[PDB]
RNA sequence: AAAUUGAAGAGUUUGAUCAUGGCUCAGAUUGAACGCUGGCGGCAGGCCUAACACAUGCAAGUCGAACGGUAACAGGAAGAAGCUUGCUUCUUUGCUGACGAGUGGCGGACGGGUGAGUAAUGUCUGGGAAACUGCCUGAUGGAGGGGGAUAACUACUGGAAACGGUAGCUAAUACCGCAUAACGUCGCAAGACCAAAGAGGGGGACCUUCGGGCCUCUUGCCAUCGGAUGUGCCCAGAUGGGAUUAGCUAGUAGGUGGGGUAACGGCUCACCUAGGCGACGAUCCCUAGCUGGUCUGAGAGGAUGACCAGCCACACUGGAACUGAGACACGGUCCAGACUCCUACGGGAGGCAGCAGUGGGGAAUAUUGCACAAUGGGCGCAAGCCUGAUGCAGCCAUGCCGCGUGUAUGAAGAAGGCCUUCGGGUUGUAAAGUACUUUCAGCGGGGAGGAAGGGAGUAAAGUUAAUACCUUUGCUCAUUGACGUUACCCGCAGAAGAAGCACCGGCUAACUCCGUGCCAGCAGCCGCGGUAAUACGGAGGGUGCAAGCGUUAAUCGGAAUUACUGGGCGUAAAGCGCACGCAGGCGGUUUGUUAAGUCAGAUGUGAAAUCCCCGGGCUCAACCUGGGAACUGCAUCUGAUACUGGCAAG
């Protein structure tokens, strides 16, 4: 089972992800993480200063 | 790196004083060094002591501006060399010869000092040497290169050396750019407001 | 004398003959804790004629392989057990 | 993709088997008549296969079919059996 | 059955060799019986670039060993037979 | 046409659908490049200081649809 | 001459406390992956997963100074033809360079990769005797003379092929017999016994079909016997986990004699005979290449074992042997096996756990590169050829380090941003303006080291059959770069071509406004969020670190929380329910003695480098490197006899 961070919605009801090691404690089960930036159920969008975790590519200029 | 953007703006962070930014009206005149920086710096400090510790070691890690993977390093030195860690780092930190041209006073601010080192003019024995941090070893020549005798770097920085400059164990030569690198310190030869002892007390865990 | 492996040691079986049975105890402290402590090792050495017996102590020496494990004969009886 | 250049090696030592494996039936032969002259009990008919024997294996000693110390082993332990047969 | 022949050490182009008895059969820095000398092709502004032992030399050639097609030009190179 | 830096690892070219051997390719050839994975059709492989993309890009849309399960 | 001050703590249980005790945290480390970003150079590393199949090319040859020989090519060349007027062209000639294939010689058993097996029937440490060993090297001794075969070639003849086959011929330094036959070999000795080859370079005289005997040197080859180096073997000690694995073992344990290996050995065997192993953990099952060493740590300890280096096991999967000095063979054979390929449809082929690369696996890992030049391996008389070892370059911020990203001046404190008790602070000398300068990058010129060597030449130490050949000291002259237009150096523009990432409640350095109102959302822990949120989302400000930064994974520590160094047991987890007692642990007190532990000493050993230390060099450093010292151990001898153990008497 799998926490996924930040908004923007979860995606892909049926397609690859990949996931990391890393608990939230206060639900039932979880101990992995998906990096929302790498493969598939992209990056969250929009933020401007918390990037680096959950990707978000250089906020253009 | 090389750890710029806005100077004397770090050593406010520090707060006391330090050796930047020497050549005109920056010592307590249109520039605040007191208060601290930022929207709040006009109240007093939280402070800690990791920070206070923290703050010298960034202190000392500022007024000679090298980076942490550098001095990591001379920590590793005072420890792997035989004498004690606390001064022998200071000594080991002073060695470095872009330190040196500027204790020469062939730049006023050691950045001035830094780039002429690496941009090339500098000569230490006769041997062509850029690399900034080079250890100077104790009884060494230091020269400048022949064209840079004259850049506006150089003159202005010789009479900023003059009557300012001429320590213990550096003896120097203006007319003809020279200097005699007498030898590393030991305790004696080099501070300032400085805490060494707070240093390896932090390095060591 | 100078480098040969001559030994002595405790007999600890006869039941068939030329074989012999020859236990060895040895000191050792264990190697991390301290306490100088035994293991016993336990070797064939030939006999060829019921010389030896059983509680007795024995010589034994090095003289290469005669049958499997069996490199060591029998030199001298100390002590016979006192049968 | 194919055999580097193994090949003359390949069949020559087919042709040194079947050249080997003659001399060493050859002294084989004989190895087996001086046990069967040992059986029979004779000292003379069987020094007279040991005489016999004496040149047959130390070509092949000299010539590298059983060379080493195998020689040796063979011509000795036979020699002496004929003699506890006397 | 050795030889004495140069092992390759150091880095880059700007190799040291080292100099060892060894056995024929084996990589030019694999396995070895002793070392033997040093040398550097890179003398430049130093001194030091080669320094050999002449009575191990010796023991080895009187035993039976080759000395290489380099090695018997470090010997030219020693030059405190002229 | 997408501004990165290549290789050509080795060119191939095609007789039937075997590959016959040629080790470089000249003005008014058509050939393969054997790997080279990333490029889609209508790129346009240049020069060290390249024509950038030329004209070419232009073909059909798809007419009808379906929906896709594996078993 | 180097040991030498690396032996931090914090938050969490309660109303609050001291304790007890688990969890989490700040450190260092990586073969790392990922997100966000990203300038240069150096150096170093780059499939850990499927030892999973592999397309394509390449990773092992070489001697014509062995031999029969003469397709090839090439040159010289006899004669012709065309005639050009003596040149172009043909035929034929091994004449000569030269050599495809073949016979035959030596190297494919070395180099390289891989960690599946295997708990050492190989390994690590020392100690062993029963042993083998091509070159190489030391010494002696010999090499006399002859026979036949057979490749090729050449005819024939099969096969769409792969690969043949039927027939005849010819050599050797291939084969074979013969001579002779030890300091050898077998053995009481008597006695028996086996060996080899020339070939080449040259010739200063002779013989002579100057074919060639021969003369002269080089060199090759054979017997013995040591050397050296390697390899086979052995014994003891150390080595992962389980006893919710406790009885295993008869070729097993031992002997006897025959057999056999290069050698002792149930190694094998027939007779025997009755053992051997095991709680000091056999056996069984699980897991596992080892070791130097790496990491971590004060140390002790713990972790760890292609990064390099020794060792060892493996070779499509499984068996067996050949050949040889060497193997049971990494690009051999044979068979079986699973899988794949040609097709001819009859029958045959093949092994990327070599190098590069494909697909498949997976979070994840490279170039179908340059070159034999240097180094070193191979063959060679040497020139030479051969080298996906090996050097480099290619490709990845994967690590480690160096170095850059202008520098100074510069407000009376500018727009913009932000708060604002609206006073004003801040962002900030930051910015603008100013003066100076240009590493690297970009761009033009010059350019170390790696180059040592070999060839061919006169002479000459010198065999000296004179001044040949050979041979070598030097001397002689031309002459060796894969990288590569490399470092390095000079010059030319310009403030220019170039900085990110994370963090700011406490732990933990650093802080506020505004966006939401149990949500949206953060969490390594404690927790926060339910109307003014220092957590959440963004703005300002601030801190940390930087060509990176953060994060999750992984080891150790912190952890004295599995404690030997260094814990505990009334109640916190914790003493057997009680006792006897076997094995084992432990031993009052004395004399003597022995000399196992014990300790001192001496000598051999602990590979290289690594670690550590003192030097040195690449503009430093990373790095690379000379010697020191460590190399916490074992070995045997001598020694010290208090202590303990042995042993005899109290």
């Amino acid at each position: 089972t799998s926490y996924i961070g930040g908004e923007g919605h979860n995606l892909q009801e049926h397609s690859v992800i990949l996931i990391r090691g890393g608990r939230v404690k206060d639900l039932p089960g979880v101990r992995y993480h998906t990096v929302r930036g790498a493969l598939d159920c992209s990056g969250v969008k929009d933020r401007k200063q918390a990037r680096s975790k959950y990707g978000v590519k250089r906020p253009k200029a | 790196a090389r750890y710029l953007g806005p100077k004397l703006k770090l050593s406010r962070r520090e707060g006391t004083d330090l050796f930047l930014k020497s050549g005109v009206r920056a010592i307590d005149t249109k520039c605040k060094i007191e208060q601290a920086p930022g929207q709040h710096g006009a109240r007093k400090p939280r402070l800690s002591d990791y920070g206070v510790q923290l703050r010298e070691k960034q202190k000392v890690r500022r007024i000679y501006g090298v980076l942490e993977r550098q001095f990591r390093n001379y920590y590793k030195e005072a420890a792997r060399l035989k004498g004690n860690t606390g001064e022998n780092l200071l000594a080991l930190l002073e060695g470095r010869l872009d330190n040196v041209v500027y204790r020469m006073g062939f730049g006023a601010t050691r950045a001035e000092a830094r780039q002429l080192v690496s941009h090339k003019a500098i000569m230490v024995n006769g041997r062509v040497v850029n690399i900034a941090s080079y250890q100077v070893s104790p009884n060494d020549v230091v020269s400048i290169r022949e064209k840079a005798k004259k850049q506006s770097r150089v003159k202005a920085a010789l009479e900023l050396a003059e009557q300012r400059e001429k320590p213990t164990w550096l003896e120097v030569d203006a007319g003809k750019m020279e200097g005699t690198f007498k030898r590393k310190p030991e305790r004696s030869d080099l501070s300032a407001d400085i805490n060494e002892h707070l240093i390896v007390e932090l390095y060591s865990k | 004398t100078d480098k040969i492996r001559t030994l002595q040691g405790r007999v600890v079986s006869d039941k068939m003959e030329k074989s012999i049975v020859v236990a060895i105890e040895r000191f050792v402290k264990h190697p991390i804790y301290g306490k100088f402590i035994k293991r016993t090792t336990k070797l064939h050495v030939h006999d060829e004629n019921n010389e030896c017996g059983i509680g007795d102590v024995v010589e034994i020496r090095e003289c290469r392989p005669l049958s499997k494990t069996k490199s060591w004969t029998l030199v001298r009886v100390v002590e016979k057990a006192v049968l | 993709a194919n055999i580097k250049s193994a090949k003359k090696r390949a069949i020559q030592s087919e042709k040194a088997r079947k050249h080997n494996a003659s001399r060493r039936s050859m002294m084989r032969t004989f190895i087996k008549k001086v046990y069967a002259a040992i059986e029979a009990g004779d000292k003379a008919a069987a020094q007279k296969a040991f005489n016999e024997m004496q040149p047959i294996v130390d070509r092949q000693a000299a010539k590298g079919l059983i060379h080493k110390n195998k020689a040796a082993r063979h011509k000795a332990n036979l020699t002496a059996q004929i003699n506890k047969l006397a | 059955m050795v030889t004495i022949r140069l092992a390759r050490h150091g880095a880059k182009k700007r190799p040291f060799y080292q100099v060892v008895v060894a056995d024929s059969r084996n990589a030019r820095n694999g396995r070895f019986i002793e070392r033997v000398g040093f040398f550097n092709p890179i003398a430049s502004e130093k001194e030091e670039g080669t320094r050999l032992d002449l009575d191990r030399i010796a023991h080895w050639v009187g035993q039976g060993a080759t000395i290489s097609d380099r090695v018997a030009a470090l010997i030219k190179e020693v030059n405190k037979a002229a | 046409v997408k501004a990165a830096r290549e290789r050509f690892g080795r060119i191939v070219q095609m007789h039937a659908n075997k590959r016959e051997e040629i080790k470089e390719v000249r003005a008014g050839d058509i050939a393969a490049a054997i790997g080279l994975k990333d490029v889609t059709t209508g790129d346009t492989l240049c020069d060290p200081d390249a024509p950038i993309i030329l004209e070419r890009m232009e073909f059909p849309e798809p007419v009808i649809s379906i929906a896709v399960e594996p078993k």
